């Protein structure tokens, strides 16, 4: 055995961590991705300390990694959130949330005569950047909308 | 004896500044001391052509409040309606020789008026006729205002949803028009937005408007939100929902709102407020539908009793 | 003044043994000395969201007897009804600032205690909410079983037909069960039982019960013979008619009943009493029927009135 | 096999240039030299979950001339689908299991795209789903005028009407903006004007085009005139009348039309298109609806039928 | 010719092992080699008195793989039939006149045998009639039982959900006790058990079967897994909830089942079975429906063409 502490508040191993999350945006993503259905060990620690100013949310979820088409799903709800891999620091670059080309299986259509409401599908949404927005572009309706609206409904 | 006795309350744009007045001090005056046997050996007529439960239901109590009996038909579809073929004004014509007076709802604008001319020296009073008047919907709003306000000038009005289609607000901006000092706020998706005629009207009288995006924009100087229905086939689906953005209202937006100001709505708000406002005592719509009884006791009080009560 | 003044009448259940007493002692008090002006300026709503013409004619017949006015709707798909938007909520927070009192009808089980929560001291009776409650027709019940059989309690109750589904035999088992000494005879198909839960209740108080498969098995004994209807549809065509036999009761079977017995039924008979029966003395479902007034005007009157009558 | 075959025709938008082309090209071939047995041990499903008669016997029509057999509904309340929480999905995959190409009209925007990922190998055709795209619709219009004026480039547009609400011409819009040197003339009431989405794809792609009142104010300069169902439903009974204006074509208006102009139309034109246009040469509608026989039967041959046509 | 040919195909029990063996013998071979030109100068009637797309779109269908023509329609208010007094047997005398078959579905128990004595040479194939038969059903059923468990004999068959009224799993049930060394494993709540006519068939044939209140208690055994609609108009809605319980099939219940084993359901299941099941190997209700294409294409071919198929 090489692992070393009992500690139920703050430790490290083989497993990712999601770093600098906005309050209240945490455990909206432990809901919207399902994080907790795993069998493997979690830890995480919400509204503490944060750049000497604020709060922040903070997951850690050891035995698993995360990809690039994953880490970026983080980029519509947690931006300048940074995910160190940490089998032992193996990160290579430097892993920030970009925008995906896609966000499936999360956000649900504003309209509400889409066929993906009462059907056995995944909802999903093309992704582009707009001034002062974000336009989502449902695969079903094909209708557009902004993330502000897509967020609220 | 008073000023509206026997006469026909169809357009809120026939009555004059002192109707105004004279309907809002009798409604509050019954409001005060109730008269349950004013009316008593009176029939009325409660004939809603068109379906619209809850102002029948209002028109019908402020009639049993006075004591009155009631005859009618919400023949939405239920009644051996003319098929068809029998003239509204044949109907009117019949049914001004059984009652003392007409409540009448209908969906062709111009209803009222036309009956008008067929009932005999039996008042007809306009229950809603198409997408023209509704007179006693404007008398309850006027009324709610006065209360809750103490007056019905120098207020800050802000209306908020489809100013162009709602024509209670319509009527309730050419009614607020006809009092001094008042400004209002227009926030509407500016597919619906306040007709051209109404702000040409306002231009005339000198009124202060502007028109705005969001409630928040001007919460800080509103006495009164009236909250309009939107009503989604007015628009489509995925363009509802796309404008639907804060012109609905939530307790979160009323922070700032000033201790007097009071939320108006004509109901059906399933849409527009959540239920998280009923709570906070800017909430008025329900206190506002209950006004209905009075501004309505009022009108059925002047034109069928010579003599003004309290 | 009264225990029940102001209360809210929804389900028999929430009703103590006194209360059930007062209610019938305030039924016959009416029934023998008649009060017209009782409620003389109350007005109250009829709000049958679900059609219900027997019991709403009752109902209002109750309030006409004891001088009150009515306003209301059946909105059986004939009102200008929340077109499945507004919430029952919003509909109660209206009605209940127009009117004294509200009696209503509704598909959904609950309806009822929801519009308790929303209506402003203005007290609501249920006067049935899908499967769960009708106060109401227990209470003619009792009063029509009290006034035949001169008790409610040490008496033999049988009740024949769908005892699985028909709710009103649960709820009158349950209030019989509030007295003493009483005995029950269930008869009724296997697939339609009376439920487990009611049989538990029964051991729980050392009620003696005991199941029968056709009336004649215990006409002897019999002080009341419940009748309830079985709506074919609750089974098949083929199934129905088999079972149907002697569920069904006519004349020839009362040759050896009690003089003092007395049929019943909630109505809706057509498939049940065979009319041969009608001209016995043992029929008494059009009299039962006819007590439903009385037992309606003692709940009005107790609600909305703080003294006793009589 | 040919660049369509086996492929699922759902959105114009999915279309590239090349396929608007061999669709195209394989029409005006059917059409020249019919094949009443190139689809022959074909079966077919033609779902019309919404119903539409003429889409639906338009299309129907095709398949039959190119010899495949035929299956379907109108899900009008004329079948037994979905009546509880059946879905679509369900339907599909059974449905899939029957036919070799599923032709499907919805009433909501993403049902073709839906049926395509439980339909294994079987190719739908979008016949229109909701708000959102009609393929073949298109194709037949874009035929229509390639046939009539020999290309798809360098011509002179002009589209009258509901451009807001009118999916019909967003979509042919966006097809001959694949097309170059395409001027546009937009037509419409303020209310109903086309959207802002559709002018900055005009804009990125540097596409002339113009805001009218009129059409006359045009009409020299137009080869085609593409004429909109204006929906009463859609504005005030008021403001229609108020617009409607000129927004209606008439025989007079064609005085000064270019010799090859042809005026085309979605069908349903009884408010829109007077019938003293009916006889001039620019009437172009029914033949237009004519068209969509080849349009469709292009499509259906290119889907089922690995080599192209001859 | 062969032993079906020109004959009614009405009831199930009408048909012996070897009948049985034939439909299916034959489904086998059309499957294996379609003879789309079979049928070719047949006219074929279908009869959808009681609408039912589904099966109708699976019968027409074989009807055209076989190269028949087809005319019928769907009596759900659709057509002009029998509007005062005009019988079932009028209708067939008639249609018999014109048609080379008549494939109907009515909502009355005895409607295909009464056809039958009307149609003079023209058989009639029973699409279901009432709570009756459903032949067709019935031999697709055991069709994908054999295709998928290489036999009809000696295997483990559970039946799950409303056993009492689902006259499919009573067809099927006596279907498959025509062969030999059948287990089966009953499961459903107690007020919807299967039928005791059902238990004292098998008992006299000496089948052995067991009474199972959950899936998983059998689970382990079973070749065949068939899932029934449970109807909500069936029970009580809190008495549904209170036992839907497991009556409901997901994908985590079948961690230990057979690598043999085929869940059917005879097709609308949105209430029955999860779809996370879909993905898993031993869902086939899709596959089985599309089975209905065969079962009923020989079941047309056997008594419409003198000899068998090749
Ligand atoms: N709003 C309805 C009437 N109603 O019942 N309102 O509660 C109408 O305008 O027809
Ligand atoms: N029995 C009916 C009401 N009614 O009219 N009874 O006579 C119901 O329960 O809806
Ligand atoms: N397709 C049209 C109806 N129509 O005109 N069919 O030819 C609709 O569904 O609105
Ligand atoms: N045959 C079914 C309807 N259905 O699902 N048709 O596919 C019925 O009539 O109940
Ligand atoms: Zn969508």
């Amino acid at each position: 055995m090489t692992h070393d502490n009992k500690l139920q508040v703050e430790a490290i191993k083989r497993g990712t961590v999601i770093d600098h999350i906005p309050a209240q945006i945490g455990f909206k993503l432990l809901s919207l991705f399902k994080l907790t259905e795993t069998d493997q060990r979690i830890t995480i620690g919400l509204n503490l300390p944060s750049g000497e100013m604020g709060r922040k949310d903070l997951i850690k979820i050891e035995n698993t990694f995360l990809s690039e088409d994953q880490v970026d799903q983080l980029a519509l709800y947690a931006p300048q959130a940074t995910v160190n891999r940490i089998d032992n620091y193996e990160v290579v670059g430097k892993s920030r949330p970009s925008l995906p080309e896609r966000i499936d299986n999360v956000l649900v259509c504003p309209n509400s005569n889409c066929i993906s409401h009462a059907e056995p599908v995944s909802s999903s949404f093309a992704v582009r950047k707009r001034a002062n927005d974000i336009a989502l572009k449902c695969k079903y309706c094909e209708k557009e909308f902004s993330h502000n609206v897509v967020l609220a409904n | 004896a008073n000023p509206l006795y026997q006469k026909h309350i169809i357009s809120i744009n026939d009555l004059s500044r002192d109707d105004l007045n004279l309907v809002l001090a009798t409604a509050a005056k019954l409001k005060a001391n109730p008269q349950p046997e004013l009316l008593k050996h009176k029939v009325i007529a409660s004939c809603f052509f068109e379906a619209s439960t809850r102002t029948r239901l209002s028109f019908e109590t402020s009639m049993h409040r006075l004591g009155a009996s009631v005859v009618g038909f919400s023949d939405s579809a239920n009644t051996s309606l003319g098929k068809k073929g029998e003239t509204l004004a044949d109907t009117i014509s019949v049914i001004s020789t059984y009652v003392d007076a007409i409540v009448m709802r209908h969906p062709q604008e111009g209803a009222a008026r036309l009956a008008t001319e067929f009932s005999g020296n039996v008042p007809v009073l306009n229950a809603g006729d198409g997408s023209n008047q509704h007179p006693t919907q404007t008398l309850l709003d006027l009324f709610t205002i006065q209360e809750t306000q103490g007056r019905l000038d120098n207020l800050h009005v802000a209306m908020v949803g489809d100013l162009k289609y709602g024509r209670t607000v319509h009527s309730l901006t050419q009614a607020l028009a006809k009092f001094d000092g008042n400004r209002f706020y227009f926030i509407a998706p500016d597919a619906l937005a306040m007709p051209q005629y109404i702000l040409d009207m306002l231009d005339e009288k000198g009124i202060a408007w502007s028109l705005h995006s969001s409630i928040e924009e001007v919460m800080a100087e509103v006495d009164i939100l009236y909250m309009t229905r939107v009503q989604k086939e007015r628009l489509d689906p995925s363009e509802y929902a796309n404008v639907k953005a804060q012109f609905v209202l939530r307790a979160s937006d009323l922070h700032n709102a000033k201790a007097n100001m009071k939320v108006l709505h004509p109901l059906p708000r399933v849409d527009e407020i959540a239920t998280d406002v009923d709570k906070t005592p800017h909430a008025w719509y329900f206190q506002q539908a209950g006004n209905g009884i009075f501004a309505r006791q009022a009108l059925l009080a002047l034109v069928l009793n010579r003599d003004l009560v309290l």
